[PDB]
């Protein structure tokens, strides 16, 4: 029935910079509530009666409304803060939630480690063979991985994927998959995987040759 | 912080049903009133409706009416949600709630501060496949590039989850277990590659834990440099 | 002192504020709350889910002066719903802070002497109904009427006793002031419903057989009159008469020698079946007393079953569908009434004319259902319409409510009159006490 619209969708903060989170209600409510989610685990109480928080959430932290329009704002923003916030009606039934708002944190930027490994010879017996292109600890996500088996440019064959932002190092890591055919595979010889990304000053090229290794 | 014990995940053929539990410790004179969530990723987070224990008289979503069915138990005092008809539409993580007061005397101070762990559902057609391994080892090729990753390749399961461990989680850093992607064949699959120092290829042993509840597979692959 | 009296019109102007209140009152505009409800104690408003709902005292109470500013609780949970402890009962509620009298000590002795005078009456019913099938001396048709009026009121006193043993059923649970008050609640949802219901059934048979006494009581003066018997039924033909035993032809039982027995059998002439058609008529006699009840008790409790059976069905506030139970009760106290009329102007006629005496049956009759008839059917008239006419027979069903606690020995009234104060079981007292000595 009523509808929480959040926005944005996912936000990047760089510490110390001030986070705003909104939350649009489509019918005005009394109170509003947000739950901060980690991945990993259950949604937690975050913001209750609009502005009020839960028991052990930074000070930094303000839930601020009226009517429709309500906000979830930090202040001394911190690497601990990164995570999905979805905001909640008690108002009517039934009970509505908010999209929730990812929220990353922006950092220096990074240049990926890359490398390439060739599939398993346990795998040239499954009658397929994937090839992986590992980037590790780049900062931002967006990076270009572009496969070139013999020097042609693959497409549609592999499907990339990308951790979550580091605990750690606020980085990121990703992998492709070049999923191949054995008999796809045993035609060409140089495999090579073209790496761009913001960090990097040229596309580094991490290539092999076929079974030459 | 999950106070709600909830029940095992599900995997369930489209057009059947489904039945979790949510037990509860002993729930509290002022909060009783088990409240069922639904988190489809990408759909956001749903409401479903709840059941009073004490009348065991539930109240529903109109949108999930004639779809889901909250009963209680009188003597184990357990919340109850089954799902009929069920279709790709409703595979997704389902939470039990209850709600904690924050301030009794003024009104408006609460929030769902029970949670379960979550019952994920996961209707498919798909029978549970198990995954086979692979190593993700370079062309033994690296003149000193003083960092050296490899890894595995979790490939062809079904349903997710796959736990990736290194070294029987002696090896925690340098670690990425990527998130599964489901394969145009229609099973999952996943990396879990470690960047350890070059030097340490020919002289450290890396053992890589997989395992797969639902297929009950568990497998230890030592990943070499050909 | 505290009136028991006082209590309650102050109660029922608490329900005054109440409903006025929880009707004049805006909607919080909050959509989601906990609905604004009476107790039948305090007077409850809407909550805000979340809150701790304080509401002072009922100043009905007598010792509501003892405990001022009031501290009786209810709790309003996020879902929208009071909250509840134990759901087959009422919900949560702290009378704790409002707790100890005169007007309980009068309410305890008027529920004494119902129960008491219910008690006596049942056991003098029962054993009446006992004495009347026990002597075979006393199977006749006019007893068999009155035994019909005993079970109305045989099945009334027990009635209260199935409802009384719910009250103690409940309240049996614990020890709580709170639960003393929700004990009655728990069962004026379950028990009261069937129970209820055959007890108005049992008042509509009291007044229905009552009817047929009176009608009995007519047809046993209006009586060329033939007569009959009960033991072998042989038919005394008065025009034929019995000159064989020395009797002419053409001779009333009425002037027929007490110093007579039945030619075919042997007994008595005290034993004579009446008019031969008293044996038929029983049924339609029956067929009144039990067949009309049912045909205005089940249409009401039909329809305050597919329209408002909320609170045992007590509650007749929306619509007065209660006629359907009132108006043929009145009807019958009309003609009841008229009967009464009717049977005295005949009586002093027949008495005047020498054409009866008082040492009869159909007398001696007359003595007693012209004693029921105007006291159970007094109040049923005269209130009936004169008080329907406006909204203050809304303050007679509370002095109602108190009759019937006064009401529980008509029982015993119907069971004296009808078999101790009858002259035939006292000579079967006296055949039975001549028996041992
Ligand atoms: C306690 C009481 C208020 C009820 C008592 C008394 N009532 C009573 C007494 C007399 C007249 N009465 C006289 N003449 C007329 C007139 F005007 F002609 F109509 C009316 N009416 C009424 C009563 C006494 C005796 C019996 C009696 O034995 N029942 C048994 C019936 C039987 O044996 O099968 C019943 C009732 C007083
Ligand atoms: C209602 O009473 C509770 C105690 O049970 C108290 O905490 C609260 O302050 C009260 N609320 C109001 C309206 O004063
Ligand atoms: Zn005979």
């Amino acid at each position: 029935q009523i509808v929480l619209t959040q926005s944005p969708a996912i936000m990047s903060a760089s510490p110390g910079e001030k986070v705003t989170i909104s939350c649009s209600a489509s019918s005005s409510v009394s109170y509003m509530y947000w739950y901060q989610q980690k991945p990993g685990s259950s949604p937690k109480p975050w913001i209750y009666r609009t502005s009020k928080l839960a028991s052990g959430v930074p000070v930094r932290f303000s839930g601020s409304g009226s009517g429709t329009s309500y906000s979830l704002t930090i202040s001394n923003m911190e690497a601990e803060d990164a995570a999905t916030y979805y905001c909640q009606q008690f108002h009517t039934y039934p009970w509505t939630f908010g999209g929730g708002t990812k929220l990353e944190i922006k950092r220096t930027v990074a240049a990926p480690s890359v490398f390439i490994f060739p599939p398993s010879d346990e795998q040239l017996k499954s009658g397929t063979a994937s090839v992986v292109c590992l980037l590790n600890n780049f900062y931002p996500r967006e990076a270009k991985v572009q496969w070139k088996v013999d020097n042609a440019l693959q497409s549609g064959n592999s499907q990339e994927s990308v951790t979550e932002q580091d605990s750690k190092d606020s980085t990121y890591s990703l992998s492709s998959t070049l999923t191949l055919s054995k008999a796809d595979y045993e035609k060409h010889k140089v495999y090579a995987c073209e790496v761009t990304h913001q960090g990097l000053s040229s596309p580094v090229t991490k290539s092999f040759n076929r079974g030459e290794c | 912080e999950v106070q709600l014990q909830q029940s095992g995940p599900e995997l369930v053929k489209p057009g059947a049903s489904v039945k979790m539990s949510c037990k509860a410790p002993g729930y509290t004179f002022t909060s009783y009133v088990t409240h069922w969530v639904k988190q489809k990723p990408g759909q956001g987070l749903e409401w479903i409706g709840y059941i009073n224990p004490y009348n065991d008289s539930p109240k529903y979503n109109e949108k999930y009416k004639a779809k889901a069915t909250l009963t209680s138990d009188k003597s184990s005092s357990t919340v109850y949600m089954e799902l009929s008809s069920l279709t790709s539409e409703d595979s997704a993580v389902y939470y039990c709630a209850r709600i904690g007061y924050f301030r009794y005397d003024e009104g408006g101070n609460y929030a769902l501060d029970y949670w379960g762990q979550g019952t994920s559902v996961t209707v498919s057609s798909a029978s549970t496949k198990g995954p086979s391994v692979f190593p993700l080892a370079p062309c033994s090729r690296s003149t000193s590039e003083s960092t050296a990753a490899l890894g595995c390749l979790v490939k062809d399961y079904f349903p997710e989850p796959v736990t990736v461990s290194w070294n029987s989680g002696a090896l925690t850093s340098g670690v990425h277990t990527f998130p599964a992607v489901l394969q145009s064949s229609g099973l999952y699959s996943l990396s879990s590659v470690v960047t350890v120092p070059s030097s340490s290829l020919g002289t450290k042993t890396y053992t890589c834990n997989v395992d797969h509840k639902p297929s009950n597979t568990k497998v230890d692959k030592r990943v070499e440099s050909k | 002192t505290v009136s028991l009296w006082e209590t309650v019109q102050k109660w029922r102007e608490y329900r005054r504020q109440c409903q006025r209140s929880l009707t004049e009152d805006p909607p919080p505009a909050t959509d989601l709350f906990c609905n604004r409800t009476f107790d039948e104690y305090a007077c409850w408003p809407d909550g805000e889910p979340g809150s701790f709902v304080n509401v002072s005292c009922p100043w009905y109470l007598p010792w509501a002066s003892s405990v001022p500013q009031g501290h009786v609780y209810r709790f309003c949970t996020a879902e929208g719903l009071w909250l509840q402890k134990d759901n087959s009962s009422l919900p949560w509620r702290d009378l704790s802070e409002c707790e100890e009298s005169s007007p309980e000590e009068q309410l305890l002795f008027l529920y004494i002497i119902y129960t008491v005078g219910y008690a006596l009456s049942f056991s003098a019913l029962v054993i009446a109904s006992a004495i009347l099938l026990g002597f075979r001396h006393l199977h006749c048709t006019r007893n068999y009427i009155h035994l019909n009026l005993f079970a109305s009121f045989i099945l009334r006193a027990l009635c209260v006793f199935f409802k009384d043993a719910a009250l103690k059923w409940m309240y049996s649970t614990a020890a709580q002031q709170h639960q003393w008050d929700g004990l009655l609640s728990y069962q004026d949802s379950l028990a009261c419903r069937l129970v209820f219901l055959l007890c108005q059934y049992c008042v509509a048979a009291n007044y229905y057989w009552l009817l047929v006494e009176g009608v009995y009581l007519y047809t046993l003066l209006a009586f060329m009159k033939k007569y009959t018997c009960t033991v072998c039924g042989y038919i005394y033909n008065p025009e034929d008469g019995d000159p064989d035993n020395g009797v002419n032809p053409g001779t009333d039982f009425k002037d027929i020698p007490d110093d007579w027995v039945c030619p075919l059998c042997g007994v008595g002439k005290d034993q004579f079946e009446e008019v031969e058609e008293e044996q038929w008529i029983f049924r339609l006699y029956v067929a009144i007393g039990w067949g009309v009840p049912l045909l205005f008790v089940v249409p009401w409790g039909i329809v305050k079953y597919l329209y408002e059976d909320e609170g045992c069905w007590t509650r007749n506030s929306n619509m007065n569908y209660w006629l359907i139970i009132r108006l043929p009760i009145l009807f019958a106290c009309i003609v009841n009434f008229l009967i009464f009329v009717r049977v005295i102007c005949i009586v002093v006629s027949k008495l005047k004319a020498n054409l009866m005496c008082k040492t009869d049956i159909a007398f001696r009759l007359a003595k007693s259902t012209l004693t029921l008839i105007p006291l159970l059917c007094t109040h049923e008239v005269i209130f009936a319409f004169v008080m329907d006419e406006h909204a203050r027979g809304t303050l007679r069903f509370i002095k109602l409510f108190t009759d019937l606690s006064f009401t529980s020995f008509q029982g015993l009234m119907v069971a004296i009159l009808y078999c101790f104060v009858n002259n035939e079981v006292q000579l079967e007292f006296r055949k039975s006490w001549e028996r041992w000595r």
